[PDB]
């Protein structure tokens, strides 16, 4: 009922990374504090890595086990998206924000960061558990890229977008809109094809992909708690930041089709600146 | 989750295969107990509560001055003495969510159900204790329900209006519509719906002094009304709802209704304006016999005849506008835009059909003026008036704009009581002060057609409940049988009352001698026809009741003759899908969507079975979808002939019914005298 | 042994379950009663025995009810049914 | 391709490398020959062309009845006699395509430029002879050019207003509101652009009655002159313009800016309503320390104080209010603020910037209002009062709203005549004249504020043409020179005029006492200094014109206060568009875009160098974008200072240039002494 | 040396087949004889299956395989361009020309089809045969795919080059050269990771290499000449066919660093003619 409504929306969303000049956001970058300058590249690092498995791994290993022409199509292309789109855009604006020897460290640091290294193991382990022709597993995988896709990126894009809805750093700050637009119609794609495996389970199969779900969310929840304190504290926004990681995660369990597990909360300002016809055969006349 | 919720849970957690309902009853109780007891702030004596209230600015001093202190506590102690208990938690969340007064903070409940029921009778009694008493009787008994806003916000100061709903008729000028804008945002402003004629609007491509192909036709008013209504949303306690009625024979018909489009483009598609479209006969003959028919330019016929086309009769001055060179007009298909109409309904549920000769074959007051349009919910089918507005400095020639003050009878309370007269007498009574007491003044043509026409609204509830709870099935003959004879009851003691007011008064509506209450023509049916129930079932239920007979009848006329009537509409049924909830009845004469409703607030699901389900009565509670629309659309005709005013008649649909099926319904309701037509419901 | 359904005319599964009934009467109509009542024309006794939807079949031995079935059956899930009460 | 198109193509192809600036003449020539000349109605007599002119509803009688025929004849003798000659074919086409009159099927045409000026030129005079061929004198030698309303409409029935501007001051009500929007409407029927004052309205999350949080603040409004301009969009042959004007302080500025950004949801973008900022000195003054500003929300103030925030100054009551716990704020940053503005204009050339303080340091009527607000060129700057529209049958208080009486005089032709003064006069009086004989039924301020300021707008256009073809450059000294000596001019003789007129007629404008004018200190700079150029070259472009001193000011400051002032405001250059063309002139006193102008029409190519464009002067003939702006600036404040009213300044940015560039240039024309940008053109 | 440079014509070269309006080819394609929409249509389908394998199991499998994350990038990319514009550009062409029926019928032909089931097992087997680290396997299917790209594809780009060459159903011929356009690069880069692998090798394993892939290329030489006969001889092109095949075996064989295999031979002249923000600081407030 979907694939190709989104494949619609999916190619007219097409852009490269050429498209925004980068060069002026020095203009703004050289005005940030050192916490200010830390906290963007270790947030940009994060999402670089953890798109970098969706590319190599999690868009391509969903193609390979769901079943329909227009479904590995439209999954073809998302992956091409984080690979050949996304990537780039990553690398470009580290390579016009710090020289090459400050790019190479804060990789190394965020690598061996316990938090990041948490959540982006946890989500490739459920990528590399699914089995050929069990559905089942295929499913976990997807509750897992939802998560990623809709819920594990904005404890990072709120920084970006932070800068963005103040006029700061509004190149980098455009591409990372573009990229996030992608992201979201990538959660909520994978997310409707759960959902068409999910309603065809029994339905104790059901409580129990529910249980799953939840789970996992209070796994990776408690960690992005912890993974925000780590990098938002030093900047003072960790509760403005929490407020979202938890609206976002609300949105993860929509694309899912369960319902949301936080009560709602305002946003931060700023980051919302920034974000059957049958003819009538007469006799019907007459009665 | 709350204990109230999860014992509402429990109805559907079924032991030994049956539906607990006896949870519900635990689950008010639960709820009052633990939340509306504990969050009501309870005051020493009345005194203080009322002087607490009056100084707080939640009531106003003068309703409350009429009456002494003791006279205020008596009623409030005849409210009490009842000792009215909800019978479904629905019922009490429903009421201390939406209408029971609380503070400033929306922290603690200020207000009980006997507050609320007494501080509105004071308000209807105006310096009457005993006449106060008696609302508070009519109302704790729940024979009676005033409308939401009468409800909500008699007596009180932080109020709106108590009008639930207004009709402006606009015409063919840039001030006028400009005017209908500013009047459209007053009222919405209010809290009021409402609706708008724009079959006098000339059409897309019209010229405007001279200057050809210069209108924009009645859609871009639309867009204008839409972002009026859109502003003028009550600041989002609910959205501002608007409607917009255009004759099916206005050319810009297939634009009014391409609104209502999925596919329409934004620069075209409105979004709070309901839209209905009014289908003369002239159109249903046309499409039947499947000539080709023809959308008339209005602007041409008003140059030509002077006079504007929803004005004229379309089924005689059809031909001569066909045949005049100098109307102009496009050729349309009858028949594709019924199927079009059909698709619309099917897909949108829109637009509100409205049958204008099924209207003014039975209407009173043809001579005041033919129903040219609806209210926003289909059901308030009044003659009005266009108000010429003219330029700044000119004086307004000021029409009839229609203000309809509404009321619900609880036909299952009504009849339970054996009090049809004195529950209908009554709520004719408080309709009448509601009207006298609402005053506009930023809308002269709907604060003169209050002030002359006087009309009410007096409807009906809890049809459905009361002939499932008697075990009688909606669509069965008796039931129908049932309806006859106690909307003739109905419409007997309105009449009666309505020329008592005028006697007491001296006075009736205006233009009343051109009616056919006047010459008599109204009560031919009634002096000639027997409305008594045909069925011993039927009949035992109006027992220790007198039915009007037909030497009744003709005493009533008699006394209309002598005396007159007060008001110009008396009777129109509107949804009413808020309070019915309050008042545990069924919404409308509608029959039930659902048996037990599934309804979400907050994280939690609140189910309300239907009021008086059980398993003895649960194949009486057919559910609307499954039943035989034809034989809905007999009940409602049967209704109709005794309602002057419309009926809110919503059409229930399943998916497996095609287009031709809605247009084949609407067709019956048309033959079988329906005015209007509410919604198509697809399931 | 009486197999009653309970039934409406714009029920599409109960139209389904009408050819199976009149095969199960063919095979089994020497041991078994099968009794047919519309729901919209006898309110009373849908009410009566408690029924919820559309088709029920209710197994009745001796004017008990032994067993109850919603929704459509197959005939051999019927004959299944039927047969623990013969 | 047309005969006349083709040569006109024949510009841009270049032999011995210079342009083909010949050939333009020749499509004069061929366009009249081929088209004109062959498609215009003759008459065998000016009686005969007269008859059928007003019997065909094409002339009003009225105008023309004043003169008998041998006048009418005499004066389109006199404007035949000069035998005037497009010198551009661009000139032609645009008169004969957008002026002159046509016939109702538009396939002839019914006007010359010598009968359009000959008719506007009656209308003006008003029944004299002399006056009217001084009129066809002014007008067929181009020295004034009455603006494209009144160059239009004058002496045409199918017409709409004179008035080319409306500024409306919208109070805070609903009632407002809805006049505001009726207002908008009926004056974007008359053609002219309506520009609206919302800083008065409440902002998003105010109170309505006591009800917190209940408004939607000013983007609900814009939403609402959006659709109402866009309903009345003129048949759509222009599309309905207006503008909506919003305090720098207003709490909704964010949201008011929002609304213009390319990436704004459709639910907040407003298309049709062109946006203006209105910053105070006191946010140049926060922006320029970069300490934390606040915007204010207009109603808090309202209830402390009394008094609307508009109507306050904020370069003093600006520490009241943060310091007032009952005015509600929020904390901005003025420099972040800045900054949205300048890539705000460079994204979309949207707010227009209007410096309050830099408009009423040097405003003459500042007892009767200071200028909160510009007109949708961003040019007029002039008193207004609100009008407080009150409910339906109570009386209504009428304000002051601001109407253009526009007119540009040709600096070229003017100074080449060397009639400045006669030129200067002759013009004040046609507009003095537009002024009077408009009567605005619809509009009550706008009719009061027309009766009573009698308010009209003298512009000036081909400056840079001027300057050009003199061999001055528009950046140099010798140019600003020019121009202050130009307007100083300009400004005595419009005072000398609206003085004598005041004389004649024994009346000035209402609250003339309280302005500078009775009080002479708008003459203080005036008896102060001395305009007379301090070039030799600029002094030789003056000779044979008596150039005003400080002497001939004070016998006209004496003259003033003996005998007062009849027009409160007088001079105001409007950009002057469509209609330069038909002057061969340079649009208003800005500079030119490109120096040959690529215009598109149907499937041909048009080509249009500006007037006086060969190869000596094709250097002096620099582009807008190309010259630095801090010298336009310069020679705006140069002007700015001769004009009581504002200049509509637009500023032309290259693609390289950041919005620090253009916020540089915005600080630097607020420390100049600039009333208004209007536009920031990005090539 | 050449990733980057086919990542950017890759990107630089990327369409969608709305793109192209192909309402004007309605009456050259009335015009046909039926023998001729049949060939057509059937040619058209057999392409559709070679890029659904290519896109869904062919690009996705040797990205996987293939180390460094641009090499993967062009990879994806390409793979994305084979299911999500190249095979749903037919049936954009289908669902122009042809009434529902005929189009139904032309898929349920490609499944019964012996030659179009036989090519597709036999490179699919090649593609499903890849054992992670073991180059050698990757290699066989890298020819595999080499095989399809430069000359597998060339049975049916003949005929819309065909008809283009002659001024007929070029709408639907600007499709197709833009489908070639892609491919001829696909088939090169694909070429150059084979060889790649085969010059990591002995000169015994070189030699074996060079007898798998002429004799694979033989086999599916023998197979394509069957199909070509059955699609051409209905309308007399058979042999024309066969020599643009072998013409086209030989640039194939080029892609891979092998010498050409069949003689020269003339083309069909018809076919030859169918190919910023910067911020305020504290001195712009002072002049
Ligand atoms: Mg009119
Ligand atoms: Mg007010
Ligand atoms: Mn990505
Ligand atoms: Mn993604
Ligand atoms: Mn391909
Ligand atoms: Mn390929």
């Amino acid at each position: 009922d979907f694939t190709q409504m989104f494949y619609n929306q999916n190619v007219k969303q097409f852009w490269l990374p050429e498209e925004i000049a980068l060069n002026g956001d020095l203009l703004t970058w050289k005005y940030l504090g050192k916490n200010e300058q830390d906290t963007y590249m270790k947030v940009l690092a994060g999402l670089t890595l953890l798109d970098t498995e969706q590319g190599n791994t999690g868009m391509p290993i969903v193609a390979e086990h769901v079943d329909g022409h227009q479904r590995k199509a439209v999954l073809n292309f998302m992956a091409m998206m984080e690979n050949a789109v996304h990537a780039k855009s990553y690398s470009n604006i580290f390579m016009t924000l710090a020289p090459t020897e400050t790019i190479n460290e804060v990789f190394e640091w965020v690598k061996q960061n316990k938090y990041l290294q948490k959540k982006a193991q946890m989500i490739v382990g459920l990528y590399k558990a699914i089995q050929k022709d069990d559905e089942i597993s295929l499913f976990k995988a997807m509750v897992a890229s939802v998560y990623l896709e809709s819920f594990l990126f904005y404890s990072g894009f709120y920084y970006p977008l932070y800068f963005y809805g103040q006029g700061k750093l509004m190149q980098s700050g455009e591409i990372i809109n573009l990229i996030l637009r992608d992201e979201a119609i990538h959660g909520v794609y994978v997310g409707l094809l759960a959902q068409e495996i999910y309603n065809k389970q029994t339905e104790e199969k059901k409580a129990e992909l529910r249980e799953f779900a939840i789970d996992l969310l209070n796994q990776l929840y408690e960690n992005e708690l912890e993974y925000t304190e780590d990098l938002y504290d030093q900047v003072g926004l960790s509760h403005d930041v929490k407020k979202f990681i938890r609206y976002n995660a609300n949105k993860a369990l929509m694309n899912l089709g369960f319902d949301p597990y936080f009560e709602e909360e305002d946003i931060n300002p700023i980051v919302l600146n920034g974000l059957t016809v049958e003819p009538l055969k007469d006799d019907d006349f007459y009665f | 989750v709350p204990k109230w919720i999860q014992l509402n849970n429990e109805i559907m957690i079924q032991k030994d295969g049956k539906f607990q309902f006896d949870k519900d009853k635990e689950a008010v109780h639960s709820y009052f107990v633990d939340y509306i007891n504990q969050n009501t702030v309870f005051f020493h004596n009345l005194k203080e509560k009322l002087d607490y209230l009056v100084e707080n600015q939640y009531y106003e001093e003068e309703f409350l001055s009429l009456y002494s202190f003791e006279d205020i506590k008596e009623v409030f102690k005849t409210a009490y003495a009842k000792k009215f208990r909800f019978p479904s938690f629905m019922s009490a969340f429903k009421f201390y969510n939406d209408y029971a007064l609380k503070t400033n903070d929306k922290k603690k409940i200020l207000e009980r159900y006997e507050d609320r029921i007494s501080i509105v009778a004071l308000f209807f009694a105006n310096g009457d204790t005993e006449k106060a008493k008696e609302y508070v009787n009519l109302m704790i008994n729940q024979e009676y329900q005033p409308s939401t806003p009468t409800f909500l916000n008699a007596g009180r100061k932080r109020r709106g209006e108590l009008v639930s709903c207004f009709l402006l008729e606009v015409n063919d000028s840039l001030n006028d519509i400009s005017r209908a804008i500013d009047i459209s945002m007053q009222l919405s402003k209010l809290g009021g719906g409402v609706s708008l004629n724009l079959s006098k609007l000339r059409a897309k491509g019209e010229a405007i002094k001279d200057v050809e192909n210069a209108t924009k036709g009645v859609v871009g008013v639309m867009k204008l009304l839409d972002n009026a209504f859109r502003y003028a949303d009550q600041m989002g306690q609910r959205q501002g709802s608007g409607a917009a009625y255009l004759n099916i024979f206005h050319r810009d018909i297939n634009d009014f209704l391409d609104t209502k489009k999925i596919s329409a483009d934004e620069d075209v598609r409105v979004k709070t304006l309901s839209i209905g479209v009014v289908i003369p006969d002239k159109f249903v003959e046309l499409a039947r016999e499947d000539k080709a028919a023809y959308v008339f330019y209005p602007h041409t016929i008003y140059k030509e005849y002077g006079q504007h086309m929803d004005e004229m009769d379309m089924n005689e001055m059809y031909d001569k506008f066909v045949d005049n060179p100098r109307v102009k007009k496009e050729k349309i298909n009858p028949r594709k835009l019924l199927e079009k109409l059909a698709m619309l309904r099917s897909e949108s549920g829109y637009p509100y059909i409205m049958f204008q000769d099924n209207v003014n074959k039975v209407h009173a007051n043809n001579h005041i003026s033919k129903v040219k349009f609806s209210n926003l919910c289909s059901e308030v089918l009044q003659a009005s008036q266009v108000s010429s507005y003219t330029d700044y400095d000119e004086e307004d020639e000021i029409g009839l704009d229609i203000s309809c003050n509404l009321g619900s009878l609880n036909i299952l309370n009504v009849m339970e009581h054996k009090s049809i007269e004195k529950t209908v007498k009554l709520a004719t009574d408080s309709l009448t002060h509601v009207s006298e007491t609402t005053d506009i003044r930023n809308a002269p043509a709907v604060r003169r057609a209050n002030k002359a026409m006087k009309s009410i609204g007096l409807g009906a509830m809890n049809l459905h409940g009361y002939l499932a709870q008697n075990g009688i099935a909606y669509e069965s003959p008796e039931a129908r049988d049932f309806a006859n004879t106690f909307f003739m009851m109905v419409n007997f003691y309105s009449i009666q009352r309505s020329a008592e007011i005028a006697k007491e008064k001296g006075e009736t509506f205006d233009q009343y001698e051109g009616s056919t209450y006047a010459t008599g023509e109204y009560f031919d049916k009634y002096v000639s026809t027997d409305f008594s129930p045909k069925y011993e079932k039927i009949a035992n239920l109006f027992e220790g009741m007198h039915i009007p007979t037909t030497e009744d009848w003709k005493k009533l006329k008699a006394f209309v003759a002598e005396h007159g009537m007060y008001h110009s509409y008396r009777l129109c049924i509107a949804p009413t899908g808020s309070i019915s909830y309050v008042q545990s009845s069924t919404a409308s004469v509608m029959p039930i969507m659902e048996r037990i409703e599934e309804r979400t607030y907050g994280n939690s699901k609140t189910y309300y079975p239907m009021p008086g389900l059980a398993s003895n009565n649960w194949f009486f509670y057919k559910e609307a979808y499954d039943m035989d629309m034809f034989k809905v659309v007999d009940m409602i005709a049967t209704i109709q002939q005794h309602i002057d005013q419309g009926i809110s008649f919503t059409l229930f649909l399943k998916d497996t019914m095609t287009t031709r099926d809605l247009n084949r319904i609407d067709l019956y309701a048309h033959h079988r005298g329906i005015k209007t037509i509410y919604y198509a419901r697809t399931k | 042994v009486v197999l009653a359904d309970f039934w409406a005319p714009w029920c599409g599964p109960c139209k389904m379950i009408a050819p199976v009934l009149e095969e199960l009467d063919q095979e089994m109509g020497d041991k078994l009663k099968i009794v047919k009542i519309d729901v919209d024309e006898n309110q009373e006794t849908a009410g009566k025995y408690g029924v919820m939807s559309i088709p029920t079949l209710l197994v009745l031995k001796d004017g008990e009810v032994v067993e109850t079935s919603v929704g459509f059956k197959p005939k051999e899930a019927l004959q299944e049914l039927v047969n623990k009460h013969l």
